[PDB]
RNA sequence: UAAAUUAUGGUCAAUUGUUAGUAUUCAUAUUAAUUUUUUUAAAUGUUUUAUCAUUUUAUAAAGGUUUAUUUUUGAAAGAUUUUUUGUAUAAAAUUUUAGGAAUAGUUAAUAAUAAUUUAUAAUUUUGAUUAGAUUGUUUUGUUAAUGCUAUUAGAUGGGUGUGGAAAAAUAAAAAAAA
């Protein structure tokens, strides 16, 4: 699966997911060392 | 892939086929569409010589072999004039003006662009003229080097195609042979006077400082869509290569 | 690219050579109407269906399947899309164009394509009539189209078939030859489906070689 | 105990050209090429099918026993009729740059004698048409929905309709080798021998025929004259052999080949080579009788001249003493750009040739090599967006870009190059990259992706 | 509704096309079954091929089977002949005369400048072959069609004397195209199929007869009999019958 | 892409495709347990059999001794053995060839054996997981490099053809006099 | 384990050195049949299922196996079970086709011998070659019909009478006088004059009326009285 | 494919990406090709409870009994375009407010300037329909200085996110035709002073302090107590 | 129409029921299985996304088939890239019932024909067609053994036909884009 923050932007929709897919650049950029050890 | 005969639906119905691109003289796609191919031609008329793009006359033709010759015909001619037998549509729309944005600026200032319907309405001639000699230079063995324009001042450009057909009507496709200029060598060349004014140099200087580093890095503070290599989008979402990150919020 | 000249000069140098008593019917075998698989698959006259090893003698192509190229308006339940539809026909080596136009009309065997009088022609000009496939040079790989006597106002929304979708049908339009095969009425068993896609299939904007985004 | 025809004879013969063993040339004509003979004038040229199809009739269906009436495709059972068509002159001409590879000047010069005579008083055999398998017949395709040629808003596609981009490499306008007349291949002969030539030579002297790696690659080698001797005395004979004939044939490929190995073997100028092409159509038009036009250099002798400029051009840099750069000695910048010149504008003016990445490449290294700095404005006028340029373009740029005054229009300079690389579709190569690093440490400009550092660390 | 879903008749998926465009990129449409209609149906044989260079020149000389104006086949392509004109009548300049039938075994072009040296040596060998080949008889039934229905003939079915027939034939071309060079139209080792022309349009009179001779004409006689004949000489002629209205007597071998 | 998804076992990009090593074996008494590593399609049906390119070989999760050897007095040869019968061939050309796929316990298996290195899901919580800094990296790959042309040497060796003929070879192979 | 006997059997999980692990299918169940209809009132009208019908295609006793070892096989190597068969062609009356009999065969291991079964096969012809009596040769091939998957490759043996009667214009063989029977009862010869049409019909029509009171079934021993 | 990431390593179901390839999966289906997008849920989601302060007139309410007091009409259209505005800025609703409809201005999003990101569109032409704030744009994309050399359809030209700075040189008259921006390594000779690169194909930022101490934190190597 | 040997080789065939003038395998044994002494549930929230949508998630039992069930690489695996090469729907054999007779939108030719073409059509007593029974050609039990006696889960019509492939309407021992 793909994991979803808490803290993430919130989907101030009703008729939907409510929460979205992007994600905080301090996320981001945490995602992007672990996804460095997947490539090691 | 795509490596698959029809054999699951029969060939008289059309059940998954795609649509057939055709353009429209009505939009401003067909500027779209045409307006590159029309820098391109002007490009390779300016570096090398093209047979039949100069015109001394508009070409005469009678109606019989009008549908037979015209279509497919591109040229050029000194004078702003205008072929008889032809309504005349003024382009007055900013959408279908802004494709010959490149062609104004990099190229040569367009001055007007018109598009001509004969009475039986089974053509179209694309008259552009341009006002101001070429950007670009011309080389004196090139088609362009012929037409009074280079060097009134205004030359136009007329093209024929048939309307409501593919994008492949117009033989556009021809002209992209890629004949370099050969404007910095002609400054070294004999007949120019510059060779002993030229000093090159084959060592070069000695370094006594490193080069000035970027500013400081400020992380983006707005939400991010996701990392790109995962996305499988372009770096910046118009170019570049999936694997070789760059550009992009880190 | 490549192998059409060289077949051109291979064969050119064939009819040059002098010295050939002349090839042996009986050592040279046709094409066989029976293998395996349960599909009739036809291939280029120089192609056989069991494997033959040796090149045989070229020769001159006395049928040439010419390949015409129609516009149809076919309903997709969107709306109306123009796309394209193939006619081939086996013409002899030295058919006039009047009797190429005789055999698509005799082989189109749609109803919509062959409404009314047409020309043929090839990258935007027009065939003549007259003379045949040997004056203009036409292989097996020339791209012919045509051209209706009604296809250069096709732009125009009355030319141009009417959809329920945004149009209006009348009493009087449900009886023309294709709003009857058409049914604008839903029946039970819907016995006029047809190929359907999103109003969304191609984005916001509609299918073209070029990229707008 | 599959017998070869003559066209696999043909391919096992290229394959001990190209590894350079003439005993396996040696073993293959003592078991199988005896028997080839040429086309005599009163024999049938394209003899017909002989071998009638297998088939059993009634007795020796019923009677005869399986295993004599099962049936596979025999490749021993064609064999004579893929032999139908007397190739045997290039497997003669084949076997004569064996002998000549190997070093056996007697029996190279046998073959080459009886080919030469062969050719000389036999007729032309037909060439076979086209094979169905090794070469696709090409099928019927409608391209009416393939992309268009400026389907990508940032660089001119390669549109599969027609080709749009330009060649990225020359090829002269020349058709297969089977398609030859007697003397056209007797001239096509002569041009693969001496290429021959030239790849023994390169096998040798590997380090001497690379193009600006060490200094050795400056000086004249040894054994040099010996090899341009014998080229000038095969020219000679060539020349005696054919009068009139050789006059209404054409030499685009032999004027290459003679203008490589008057490039490479014995290191000239591009003037000389100019002068030696020159020389040579004079001297072709002048042999023949008629009007005698001169006729025009085709690109692929104008790609041998430039690239006879870039090597001259050439210059060893980052020598193992730490200096920049190591040039030939003797080297005249303006000569030689004044000679680059004006063949450059010859060549536009001729509107017959067609320019391509390669002699592109050529320009641009004579160009950063005489050190005018120009070099990056003809790339970027004529190059970047015109033709598939590789890395090489980047990699020869990048000493003109060091070259510049100030360390920040040298590293800018640099990062727009890798923009180009990226935008373009034009990766940047390995030496490009190790050029890049090494700079680093003054430039402060990343070549590796953070993947492929960590990976590797 | 009336049989199978998809009859085995249209199940046709055509080669000659790009793989991946079929699919997507466009769809073809024509009738391929006229293209695979068999030599049998459609009444085509299959005639020795002939060479480029021998392509060119017309012929000079022929060998036939002399037959007596007495014989089977001549009433029944006369009696065809009645039922053709009665039928259509504009069929009459296609169909040749009933006195001009003859069952060619070769044909070969002979040079005006060599040919009484040339011709000479042909008749020995016709004589020296036939000296001991008695009398043949064949059945003919069936109609074919040449140069793409250009040429009308009756088809020879095998039987009886059909197999000494074409070993003679075949002896034949040996002796003349094989050991003495003469230009024959198809292949020494190749054997000739015979033949008698019924009709057949000539390359003046194919400007205003079309292109073909079509098939409804022959249709209902595709698979006529007409019967038993027996030949017992050989004639090699030319292409002369106007001026003596009977076939040009060149060399004869009463076999 | 079904109507209604088998919620309970679902999959990624549909049915046939991506063969996957993986270890089946039924519920049993954890006494009587034992599987079997062995390649299939990444769906399967009710009966495993159906999508069952190769079967690798069992597996035993009970450490047992060593009765079939000598009671020795070495301490680490005296150790419980879980003995695991594995198939290396196969594995090879469904690893290399067809690029198949690994579960972790597969994964966690073949590193055991020497096969595979260890597996990302087997990790020691008492080492954190790293992080990287670019300035770091560039330092170290400019403190050592290795030479390109050995690079592409060795990347050829592992890669393409390893088994190359010397000159020794070549000698021996090339024809005798008499026919030259 | 098989090969234990019941009370040996200390567990049943796995086997615990080697051998065979197989379901215990209960072969003793004694199935029960239940009559449902009446002794002469069966549905079907040929076949009666009054008990337990053995069930399987190549499991029923006794065994029967195809034998792919017969004259076909023999002569032939054949790429694909049954590609090639020889036979005589029997009927040509569908045009462009041969109906050829071929005969397989079938092995019985229990009694250790073989049988051959005849089948039929339409084959494809062209050029009507195939008259009645030739033996010929037919192979498969691509499916051409919604019967016909086999052609003729060669005629062996051509029958030279037939051909010679169809040259004289008979047919190729005369046709059988006795066929298939329409029904079970027999086909009683009708010679009765045009006087006598209707009473032969009364009498056809009361024999008639007489099988259709045998439905009522047996004849009460006590007439009917009221 | 096109953009096998990370080659074609398949070590996990993760290793090949989220998506395979920018080209579509499936060659059906076009609309599923990898394309850069914003959050529209988000971004279209306005303020609602904004508008709660005073009463909003309907359009087809034109009867006299439903009209209010224009003072209340001018507070309800006040209400209603600063409810538009309250989530953003599109470019349909900043050309209205420029010169010439904006043409030829440089229109960027805010994170197209956040980070080693860098991206702008310099407009050519804009169409609208009956509502303001819908309709199509185009114009060139420009990204680290490198430009489109045709005119395209701009994405995402209704999601108020969109801001720009007005310049009156740059305005294009409808007299005349909006010049493609030139492009910094080929057009225009390359400058440090006029523009510095900052961001290229092999480079990618250090990691910020303050990033790799709350990574640390998360990881647990760093101590950390509860107040 | 000749013997054997440079000597057990090439690796285990073996039958057990105390009857009852005689004829004929038929009551009671042994093994295997069912049966009593209470062994023995098939789990409820699949997930991600660009948000009123899109992307990934393809054979469980239901319907009774004996001349019968047969097909893809277009998704995925899948890799510098573009590009390319190929297929495949068809077969053959084995097919049950105590008292056994007719079957049918039907055979072939033609064709992208014919509810209305042409023909002396096709199936079957060498057992057809309907009806009954039973999920088809690696499974057991018994025996020394040519036998006899068992076996399973799942392909039951279309009708806007999505998809590479309909297998698509609860049912896991399938980790499904960190
Ligand atoms: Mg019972
Ligand atoms: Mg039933």
């Amino acid at each position: 699966r793909q994991i979803r923050p808490y803290y993430n932007l919130p989907s101030k929709s009703e008729h939907g997911r409510k929460m979205t897919g992007f994600l905080t650049p301090y996320r981001h950029w945490m995602w992007k060392q672990n996804e460095l050890w997947r490539n090691v | 892939r795509r490596f698959r005969y029809n054999t699951k639906f029969p060939a008289l119905v059309s059940y998954n086929k795609l649509p057939w691109e055709v353009v429209n003289h009505e939009t401003p796609q067909f500027h779209m569409h045409v307006a590159p191919h029309y820098e391109q031609l002007l490009t390779l008329a300016a570096s090398s010589p093209v047979p039949h793009i100069i015109g001394s006359k508009h070409i005469d033709v009678p109606r019989e072999h009008r549908l037979r010759l015209l279509p497919g015909m591109l040229y050029l001619l000194d004078g702003d004039t205008l072929p008889g037998e032809f309504t005349i549509n003024r382009v007055l729309d900013p959408t279908a003006l802004q494709y010959y944005g490149r062609l104004s600026s990099q190229i040569v200032t367009v001055e007007a662009v018109r598009m001509l319907v004969p009475d039986d309405l089974r053509l179209l001639c694309n008259c552009i003229t341009f006002k101001g000699p070429l950007h670009l230079p011309v080389a004196p063995y090139a088609s362009l080097a012929s037409l009074r324009g280079a060097s009134s001042n205004c030359f136009t450009l007329y093209h024929f195609v048939r309307p409501n057909r593919p994008p492949k009507e117009l033989q556009l496709e021809k002209y992209y042979i890629h004949a370099p200029c050969v404007a910095p060598l002609s400054e070294f060349a004999s007949n120019s006077d510059e060779r002993g004014n030229w000093r090159p140099r084959l060592q070069a200087p000695k370094r006594t400082r490193r080069a000035t580093p970027l500013p400081a890095y400020r992380p983006p503070q707005s939400y991010l869509m996701g990392l790109a290599e995962r996305l499988a989008v372009v770096p910046g979402g118009c170019f570049g290569r999936r694997s070789l990150m760059w550009g992009h919020w880190f | 690219g490549h192998y059409q000249q060289e077949a051109f000069e291979a064969r050119k140098r064939f009819e040059e050579s002098t010295t050939y008593p002349g090839p042996i019917r009986a050592a040279t075998p046709g094409d066989t109407r029976f293998y395996s698989g349960s599909l009739e698959s036809i291939l280029h006259d120089t192609d056989r269906h069991y494997w033959r090893a040796v090149t045989d003698d070229p020769r001159v192509q006395h049928l040439i399947p010419l390949r015409i190229r129609f516009k149809i308006f076919t309903w997709v339940t969107s709306g109306w899309e123009q796309r394209m539809q193939v006619v081939q026909i086996m013409a002899p080596k030295d058919s006039t164009i009047a009797q190429v136009k005789d055999l698509v009309i005799v082989e189109n065997q749609s109803p919509y394509l062959c409404v009314s009088s047409f020309h043929l022609a090839i990258d935007g000009k027009e065939l003549d009539p007259q003379k045949t496939l040997g004056e203009y040079g036409i292989t097996e790989q020339s791209q012919i189209d045509a051209i209706e006597q009604n296809d250069h106002l096709l732009h125009r929304d009355d030319e141009r078939p009417r959809d329920w979708t945004v149009d209006e049908i009348t009493a009087e339009d449900v009886k023309r030859s294709p709003y009857k095969e058409m049914e604008m009425q839903p029946l039970q068993n819907l016995a006029p489906r047809y190929e359907a896609r999103p109003k969304g299939y191609f984005g916001r904007t509609y299918y073209s070689g070029m990229k707008q985004s | 105990q599959t017998w070869p025809c003559t066209a696999t004879i043909c391919a096992y013969l290229d394959v001990c050209v190209e590894a350079g063993e003439k005993t396996w040339a040696m073993e293959a004509w003592n078991r199988y090429c005896t028997e080839l003979k040429f086309l005599e004038p009163g024999e049938v040229d394209p003899k017909p099918i002989s071998r009638v199809p297998f088939s059993l009739t009634r007795e020796e269906l019923l009677y005869l026993p399986k295993w004599k009436k099962h049936f596979d495709h025999d490749p021993n059972l064609d064999v004579m009729d893929l032999n139908r068509f007397n190739r045997t002159r290039e497997v003669y001409l084949r076997m004569a740059q064996v002998m000549l590879a190997g070093g056996e000047r007697n029996a190279f010069q046998h073959f080459f004698t009886k080919l030469e005579e062969a050719m000389l008083n036999k007729p032309t055999p037909v060439p076979e048409p086209p094979n169905p398998h090794l070469v696709r017949r090409p099928r019927w395709a409608p391209y009416e929905h393939c992309k268009s040629v400026h389907h990508s808003p940032w660089r001119l596609q390669n549109n599969g309709r027609a080709l749009a981009l330009g060649p990225p490499v020359t090829i002269e306008d020349e058709m297969q080798s089977r398609f030859f007349s007697n003397d056209q291949f007797l001239v096509h002969s002569v041009k693969e021998v001496l290429r021959i030539v030239l790849q023994e030579h390169k096998r040798a002297h590997p380090t001497e025929c690379t193009r600006c790696k060490t200094e050795a690659f400056f000086y004249k080698t040894k054994d040099a004259d010996e090899t341009l001797k014998f080229c000038d005395d095969l020219i000679e004979r060539l020349f005696a052999s054919l009068g009139v004939r050789l006059s209404n044939l054409n030499t685009s490929s032999l004027l290459s080949t003679i203008l490589e190995v008057f490039r490479v073997v014995g290191k000239e100028s591009g003037a000389a080579l100019l002068q030696r092409a020159n020389e040579f159509l004079e001297r072709k038009a002048s042999l023949g009788d008629a009007e005698g036009s001169r006729e025009n250099l085709t690109a692929s002798n104008y790609l041998q001249v430039l690239s006879g400029f870039a090597d001259e051009s050439a210059f060893v840099y980052n020598t193992k003493k730490d200096g920049t750069c190591q040039y030939k000695t003797g080297f005249d910048p303006r000569t030689t750009m004044r000679h680059l010149a004006d063949v450059v504008q010859e060549i536009a003016g001729n509107p017959h040739v067609t320019w391509a990445a390669d002699m592109h490449l050529q320009v641009v290294e004579t160009m950063v090599g005489c050190g005018t700095m120009k070099a990056n404005d003809y790339f970027v006028r004529n190059v970047l967006r015109q033709f598939s340029w590789d890395s090489r373009f980047l990699e020869a740029l990048y000493v003109e870009y060091r070259r510049q005054d100030d360390v920040d229009m040298w590293a800018e300079l640099t990062k727009r190059a890798l923009v180009w690389t990226a935008r373009y579709n034009a990766p940047a190569s390995e030496r490009l990259r190790r050029l890049i690093e090494d700079d680093y440490d003054t430039i402060r400009v990343q070549t590796r992706t953070f993947r492929e550092l960590a990976v590797f660390q | 509704e009336r049989g199978l879903y998809f009859p085995i008749n249209h199940r046709i998926v055509d080669h000659r096309i790009a793989p991946g465009v079929t699919v997507e990129e466009t769809d073809v449409q024509s009738r391929y079954r006229r293209e695979l209609r068999t030599n049998f149906a459609t009444g085509e044989t299959r005639q020795t091929i002939a060479p480029p260079w021998s392509a060119r020149e017309r012929p000079t000389h022929f060998f036939s089977l002399r037959l007596p104006s007495r014989n089977s086949v001549t009433l029944r392509v006369k009696e065809m002949h009645n039922h053709l004109l009665f039928s259509h009548q504009q069929c009459a300049p296609m169909l040749v005369s009933p006195t001009k039938l003859h069952i060619t075994l070769g044909v070969m072009t002979i040079p005006e400048n060599s040919r009484e040296e040339l011709v000479k040596n042909i008749q020995q060998s016709m004589s020296e072959t036939f000296a001991c080949v008695q009398p043949l008889q064949l059945r003919f039934r069936g109609l074919g069609t040449f140069d793409f229905g250009r040429v009308l003939f009756i088809r020879v079915v095998p039987e009886a004397d059909f197999g000494r027939l074409e070993r003679a034939v075949c002896d034949i071309r040996r002796r003349v195209g094989g050991v003495l060079g003469v230009d024959l139209k198809g292949n020494p080792h190749d054997s000739y199929v015979p033949h008698v022309t019924v009709a057949k349009i000539r390359p003046n009179q194919r400007q205003q007869l079309g292109d073909t001779i079509p098939q409804s004409l022959w249709a209902d006689y595709q698979h006529h009999d007409f019967g038993d004949v027996t030949l017992s000489t050989v004639d090699l002629c030319r292409m002369k019958g106007s001026p003596d209205g009977y076939y040009h007597t060149e060399g004869a071998v009463h076999l | 892409a079904r109507a209604v998804i088998k919620r309970r076992s679902p999959q990624l990009w549909g049915a046939p495709g991506a063969p996957i090593i993986r270890m089946r074996g039924h519920h049993v008494v954890w006494k009587f347990q034992s599987y079997d590593l062995v390649v299939e399609h990444t769906h399967k049906r009710r009966n495993s059999d159906i999508r069952l390119l190769h079967y690798l070989g069992k597996h035993c999760p009970h450490p047992q001794k060593s009765l079939w050897s000598p009671d020795t007095p070495v301490a680490q040869d005296r150790h419980l053995f879980m003995l695991t019968t594995v198939d290396i061939d196969a594995f090879k050309y469904w690893f290399g060839v067809k690029r198949c796929r690994l579960s972790m316990k597969p994964w966690a298996l073949l590193a055991k054996a020497g096969l595979l290195p260890p597996s990302l899901t087997q990790n020691s919580k008492i080492m954190p997981k790293p992080l990287f800094d670019k300035e770091s990296l560039m330092r170290y790959y400019l403190a050592n490099r290795k030479d390109e042309d050995v690079m592409a040497r060795e990347k050829y060796l592992n890669y393409e053809n390893s088994m190359v003929k010397t000159e020794e070879e070549r000698a021996a192979e090339r024809p005798v006099a008499p026919y030259l | 384990p098989w090969w234990n006997f019941q009370t040996e059997h200390r567990q049943r999980c796995v086997l615990m050195y080697g051998g065979a692990r197989t379901k215990n299918t209960h072969n003793a169940n004694h199935r029960v049949f239940i009559k449902k209809y009446k002794r002469n009132a069966f549905p079907n009208r040929t076949r009666h299922h009054w008990a337990v019908s053995m069930t399987g295609v190549l499991s029923q006793r006794p065994r029967r196996m195809p034998w792919p070892y017969d004259l076909t096989s023999l002569i032939f190597n054949q790429p694909r079970q049954g590609s090639d068969k020889i036979g005589y062609v029997v009927g040509t009356s569908m045009l462009k086709t041969a109906v050829v009999a071929t005969n397989h065969m079938v092995y019985y291991p229990k009694f250790n011998q073989r049988v051959s079964r005849t089948k039929r096969f339409f084959a494809h012809d062209e050029d009507l070659a195939c008259v009645e009596g030739d033996l010929v040769h037919i192979k498969q091939c691509r499916k051409i019909s919604k019967y016909k998957h086999y052609y003729v490759f060669s005629i062996l043996e051509p029958n030279v009478e037939g051909r010679e009667r169809l040259k004289l214009g008979l047919k190729a063989v005369p046709p059988p006088l006795f066929g298939y029977p329409v029904s079970r009862r027999i086909v009683k010869l009708n010679l009765t004059s045009t006087e006598g049409t209707q009473e032969k019909l009364a009498a056809a029509i009361q024999e008639h009326v007489q099988d259709a009171y045998r439905f009522s079934g047996p004849t009460p021993d006590q007439p009917r009285n009221r | 494919r096109a953009d096998p990431l990370n080659g074609g390593s398949s070590m996990t179901l993760g290793s090949k990406g989220s998506k395979l390839s920018p080209e579509p999966h499936r060659r059906r289906m076009p609309w599923t090709a990898a394309k850069e997008y914003v959050p529209g849920v988000v971004l279209n989601a306005r303020d609602k409870m904004v508008l709660d302060g005073v009463q909003l007139l309907d359009i087809e309410s034109i009867d006299r009994a439903s009209q209010l007091d224009p003072l209340e009409v001018l507070r309800a259209v006040v209400a209603t375009r600063e409810y538009n505005i309250s989530t953003g800025k599109n470019i349909f609703q900043l050309a209205s407010q420029a010169t010439y409809n904006g043409r030829g201005q440089r229109f960027y999003r805010k994170e197209w300037q956040e980070g080693t990101y860098d991206k702008y569109v310099t407009l050519s032409a804009i169409d609208f329909d009956r509502d303001g704030n819908k309709g199509t744009a185009y114009g060139y994309i420009t990204f680290h200085g490198e430009t489109t050399t045709r005119p395209v359809q701009v994405d995402f030209a209704d999601v108020p996110g969109w801001y720009m700075d007005f310049v009156e040189e740059r305005a294009v008259p409808f007299t005349g035709i909006v010049p493609p921006p030139p492009s910094i390594g080929t057009d225009v000779p390359v400058d440090p002073h006029s523009y510095r690169l900052k961001a290229y194909p092999y480079y990618d930022a250090p990691n910020p302090p303050e990033f790799v101490e709350r990574l640390l934190k998360d990881r647990g190597v760093l101590p950390d107590t509860p107040t």
